[PDB]
């Protein structure tokens, strides 16, 4: 039960809130069910992409580790940060059922001695770049969706177990309270009329 | 236009310097946590971090998981993976869908 | 306001033996007669069911009981749908919803302004219910060995239409309803072999 | 002080009696206590406190306990107020009247109007309950050309914790504000358990400001109410769903309402904060919010006090 | 008990043309004057609207109804804000709640003990109300071009703050109120680009 | 007509009185207008608007003010109906009675009640409130073999706008349907603010159809009512899921409900539409819908009317 | 037995009444069935189910109907318990008292109260509703030195 | 209806310092005595706390303070459980719910018909509540050493029942309740290793 003024004004106000709560209850479960159906599709490519990325990235790394072992350390250190290329990101905001979803795209703006083996490892990181990007896009899409599913589900549980039952029980208490006092005052008025 | 940052040991994430990525190397928990937090405040778009670094600072990662930016993505190192990133998938799946599709 | 907590309604239900409560939610969506099939009751239902068990010499009381059982189960299934989602349908449970939906739409609803649906005799009432029930019987029995849910729903498109239109079948053409009943048996074997 | 059964309105009334001294001066407070149908333990609490503080040699007390005849409660407050107005307007004293329980006064008044079989008003109480209460509460304040004053602090318990009940209702329309204790705050260990939102002071606007208090009194006050109100609203969304989903600003507001109740409000019944310390404490709470959210305070005050 | 169903209130409402309904929920937040802009009314608003429209030569009657409509939609929109998250709302509906937030806080709220905000003339009222509406009407334009709600929120934290302070500037500086107006259009103009 | 304090039920009453008519010209139409407990300003508003439009020459007005004796308030409706029953059942006219406010009448009934020291009473109003309303409401209709008729449009206000109040509740038990005024609609700018969903006319089926109105009157009615219902529904899905999640058919319905309010019901208190103008406007809004969504109607009507 | 409308408290009543027995001996057990303000159909069901099963041979029935005057409806359980107390305390029997419907009793008590211009209590029921019901139920129990007992099942 | 808004209940609560709110829900769950530990209060709690601190010469006040705090946190936690689920809770929050459970089932719940459980002396109340709190303090400490909430439950199955039956321990054998404390520590520190 809620604690509020047991008045006629509050009663009429709470009853309309109950009507609001009930329709919004279903509006969330339609929202939840159809938010999760797409979540299944997204999380499947997430697992497919990550397991792909986590192996191409590893081999390219170990290849670089092995290749840099045969080359002089000082050479590698100065080769790095040539750059000579600058890569940045352009995030667009896409909506998937009232959820902010990132849309990422790549935006743009090597020493003569790069060994063949080193070059194989270097472009091996460049070969990786487009695939690491949508891994970032899909995962964040799934992360921002899973939290929304959590929030929706948790709000739904709150609506059904806490909000509405407290609302129904309060609309019942005040309604009966008003019915009691009216009986009391009327009864009092009966005796007065005899006087 | 937003930016890209990379966190990991030298022998794994060094070539990312060739793309203009902000590539730093933290070993202590406080070093990684600070770098990530400053990356988020100076509006970095994506932060790729090795699982051998992400394992040291989990509390800060989940703090941004609900935010649009930055996106924090767990890449492996040359030695391999800890299987965190591919299990964090499972963590999000079961939290939403009760039974297994994987 | 439709609140049966009214002093008049409450005192009435103390002496009457039959209760036909009309939901407002059924009033719109044009579900007429809007008698709520769950809250309503009859203290004659048992004896009437055995009287008609002799006038028709059929398991009419068994059909009525099964007809209700399908409806109560639907309500239980309905909240399962809400709290959790439409999945997992378990084929059998989602079929119970379709049979109940058939009962609600093809039997419970009847237009008092339609010139043949304003009245249906015991003769017609029996055949109509038997058709709907035998649809659920033959579908659940073929479901196990062995068919998937919307395979039946795809092959039973036109036959469920006949069941839905059995209401408007003239009394002197009562045999057509009986013809519907045995069309159902052949069509699910039509896709059982091969499906 | 609007309270309820179980809430510590005793300690709250005792505290403000033990700590109230006006600034710009160092004058006394000749309090006058009127027990109205209260229990022995409630009455003894005040006397055992008045001796320890030495305010008993500075007071006059009218005791009507629960064992005393109920009808005597009708004359009891009129005795104390007459004594109070005497000491103030004739002997030139600064008087502080404390009456409790005011709820018991109205019920005793109902016993008569029910016995006389009068035409009953709301809830059985007489139709003159408002005026009758008005003949008590309005006997306070200062008068021209006289050094004496009478400050009135009546105490009542709200039946069923209901603010709309005839006794706390009609009293609210008379007195110049009210201080409301709440169970939700008290169970949370907040002492004193004062819900500042339904609370009120009608004479706080001219008794504050430069010359009275520090110049930033009014601004911080309204800014605190606005921040605490949205703070409560934020935490209201914090138990139904995770804190991360809502706006960070809302989250700062949520943390604000946490600090406000625990640090600002919960000072304890044995802490004496000067107006300097209470105001600077509020600035530290207002510190948590960006200056864009502080829409109640002028920019000049912001560049002078805010950290 | 605050219940306006009582005879004195109800009988008065049938013999008067203006109703300024005060509720405690606004009063507790120190929202002053605590007039319920949803349940209150005035049967002079039509004729008064035309009058103050003539002597101002500005579409005030159109301005006052668009401001009230926004507040009316806000009441219906808040119903789901209580249920679903605030961020989940549409971009062109989140702008409504912020431009309604402005009407409530920048315009509706008015402290009687502030010596500049105690009184507000028709011209100051106009300039203030003009700013609030023109912001939303300018932000909706950028929002229909493809600009995103959050992107135009951060870039307007400097101009919205000045709108919040438009209540507190003297009646000899009304030029400072319309200074904000053309600034808004200017600011969102290179945000969209 | 069910309204509330602040709602434009006086502009609506005035609008009806001028625009109301029988479309057969061979029938003398009259309007009895009763003002009860009415303040002078809105009492003048009626009287002046009845003259400026020349509605007085067709109507009979009964003006009672709020400050006038409570017995007069009670007598005013019965004074208006006695005239209405004479003009109709003795002089063969089609009489339209408009009464406002009925809440003011009820308050005077309470005043005389306690004067006789009678006892309340559901929510203050005397126990015979039902009959006392029936005794002046039921005085209407058509009598066999008698030219002319009495039609009533009583207008009342809902205290705090709840239909559970004695005045609207008991009135619904005596009258066949009601017209509901909404504050939500009025605040949004819809004039007149008539909420079509909870409002009802039980006797509409008999006043429509060929010879009375056009043949498509009942079909367009049911379709508009349904489309608007699902139209308003699609809107509250677009606020929870965004417009992106809505199917292309529901987005049209959402746009339908919006324009159904801004054009169809938002006439304006000074905009008279004939029954034909109204019906054809219904088709313009039904043309908004996909053809596949218009298969519900008879194809006979679809062809003849756009 | 707490029940509701449409529920089978009728069948539950008749079932117990015909199955009730003790492991004491063959004949020292009896049943006093009191029907209060119930419909005739409900009464005839009881009366004949007692006739069919032969449960009537060991029981006493007080059948009061809904159309019978209110005061006859409130006096019914008191005459049932009076007979029960006689059979149990004077004749040393184990008597089981079945009473239904108590809701009908309360409404009858409600009607009589208002007829006597008495001020009603909570939800329009007499203030002495507790005590009145207590003057019925507390009539049950065992007495020292006396063989037999009175057991009540108020439905 | 158990509605304490009744005038009699209200009038009484104005002149008494102790309120034992009996809960119908607890009664249906066979939680006896059905006393609402959240709604009930005693304005003697502060004073009695001082008295028992000097008659036992222990820190009895802090024990009943943490004891209530655990119960009061349990309510906050339970509301979260019915929203997200019990497995969404961390090990600290799940430990609190298992300690609070013990407080209810092993201490609060007291059968009035059992020959030994119907009465519990002042010192047995101490030894029982001490054992209960001791488990919580040690398990919390165990978690800080890298141990998991699940491991604690499984490894302390034997002891946790001995705690559950301490209320059945005779007054003559109160030492059998004190010795539980040693077993609790020796068990959980072993779990940290194993």
């Amino acid at each position: 039960r809620l604690n509020v003024n047991p008045t006629r004004m509050e009663l009429t106000r709470l009853k309309k809130q109950l009507t609001t709560a009930t329709r919004g209850h279903k509006l969330l479960k339609d929202k939840q069910d159809e938010l999760m159906r797409q979540f299944i599709l997204l999380i499947r490519k997430n697992n497919e992409l990550r397991q792909a990325i986590e192996k191409e990235t590893q081999t390219a790394m170990k290849d670089f580790v092995l290749a840099k072992s045969t080359v002089e350390e000082a050479f590698i250190d100065e080769l790095l940060a040539l750059p000579a290329e600058n890569v940045s990101i352009s995030v667009v905001e896409k909506n998937i059922m009232s959820v902010k979803v990132p849309l990422m795209n790549f935006q743009y703006d090597g020493y003569l001695h790069s060994n063949a083996e080193l070059d194989r490892s270097i472009d091996g990181f460049t070969q990786l770049l487009p695939k690491l990007l949508k891994l970032a896009e899909v995962e964040k899409t799934c992360q921002l969706m899973a939290e929304e599913i959590e929030k929706t589900r948790r709000r739904v549980n709150a609506l059904e177990y806490m909000t509405i039952p407290q609302l129904e029980e309060t609309i019942y208490y005040i309604k009966m309270k008003l019915e009691e006092n009216e009986r009391a005052e009327v009864t009092r008025l009966i005796k007065v009329k005899n006087m | 236009t937003y930016k890209i940052g990379v966190v990991g040991d030298k022998d794994s994430v060094s070539p990312f310097r060739l793309f203009g990525f902000d590539v730093q190397h933290g070993t202590t928990k406080t070093e990684i946590r600070k770098t990530i937090d400053e990356m988020a405040k100076n509006e970095y778009g994506v932060i790729y971090i090795t699982e051998q670094c992400a394992n040291l600072v989990p509390e800060t990662i989940e703090r941004y998981k609900g935010q649009l930016t930055p996106a924090i993505i767990l890449i492996p190192s040359h030695q391999g993976t800890l299987g965190i990133g591919l299990e964090e998938i499972q963590n999000s799946v079961e939290k939403a869908v009760g039974q297994n599709i994987l | 306001g439709g609140d049966i907590s009214e002093p008049v309604t409450q005192n009435t239900l103390r002496v009457v033996k039959v209760f036909w409560g009309l939901d407002s939610s059924l009033a719109q969506k044009r579900h007429f007669p809007s008698i709520n099939w769950i809250q309503s009751y009859s203290l004659y239902s048992t004896e009437v069911g055995r009287y008609m068990d002799q006038i028709l010499q059929q398991d009419w009381s068994d059909m009525v009981t099964e007809g209700m059982r399908i409806l109560q189960e639907e309500e239980q299934l309905n909240e399962i749908v809400r709290l959790v989602g439409i999945d997992s349908l378990s084929d059998n449970d989602r079929l119970t919803l379709e049979v109940a939906k058939s009962i609600r739409e093809d039997y419970l609803q009847q237009n008092a302004f339609d010139d043949v649906d304003t009245f249906t005799s015991r003769e017609k009432q029996f055949n109509m219910l038997k058709v709907i029930l035998t649809f659920g019987k033959e579908a659940r029995k073929a479901l196990s060995l062995g068919a998937y849910f919307n395979e039946i729903m795809e092959g039973t498109v036109a036959v469920r239409e006949r069941i839905s239109r059995s209401k408007y079948i003239p009394e002197e053409e009562l045999a057509k309803i009986s013809s519907i009943n045995e069309e159902i048996k052949e069509t699910i074997q039509l896709i059982v072999s091969e499906g | 002080v609007f309270s309820g059964s179980g809430l510590p309105h005793k300690e709250l009334a005792a505290q403000i009696a033990r700590q109230a001294t006006v600034l710009d001066s160092s004058d006394d407070f000749a309090v006058v206590f009127a027990a109205i149908g209260i229990t022995f333990e409630e009455a003894e609490f005040f006397m055992e406190d008045f001796r320890q503080t030495g305010a008993i040699d500075r007071s006059v007390m009218f005791m009507n306990l629960a064992n005393d005849p109920a009808i005597e409660r009708i004359a009891t407050p009129r005795m104390a107020l007459t004594a109070a107005e005497y000491l103030a307007y004739e002997k030139g004293m600064h008087v502080l009247v404390i009456m409790t329980d005011m709820t018991n006064y109205a019920e005793a008044l109902r016993e008569i109007s029910a016995a006389r079989r009068e035409v009953p008003g709301r809830r059985g109480y007489p139709g003159y309950l408002y005026t009758n209460l008005a003949t008590l509460f309005e006997r306070a304040g200062r008068i021209r050309g006289l050094k004496g004053s009478v400050t009135q602090i009546p105490i009542l318990t709200m039946p069923e914790d209901d603010k709309t009940h005839p006794i706390p209702d009609l009293t609210g329309y008379i007195t110049e504000g009210q201080i409301i204790l709440t169970r939700e705050l008290y169970k949370s260990g907040i002492q004193p358990p004062i819900d500042v939102l339904p609370s009120l002071s009608r004479l706080k606007d001219k008794g504050t400001g430069a010359g009275k208090t520090r110049e930033d009194h009014a601004a911080t006050m309204n800014q605190l109410f606005a921040a605490y109100a949205q703070g409560k609203q934020a935490k209201e969304l914090a138990v139904v769903l995770g804190e991360s989903a809502l706006s960070d600003i809302d989250k700062i507001y949520a943390k604000f309402a946490e600090r406000f109740e625990n640090e600002y409000v919960n000072q304890g019944f044995y802490t004496n904060r000067t107006i300097t310390e209470t105001l600077d404490l509020g600035w530290e709470l207002l510190a948590m919010l960006p200056r864009t959210e502080l829409k109640r305070i002028k920019d000049d005050l912001l560049d002078k006090y805010l950290p």
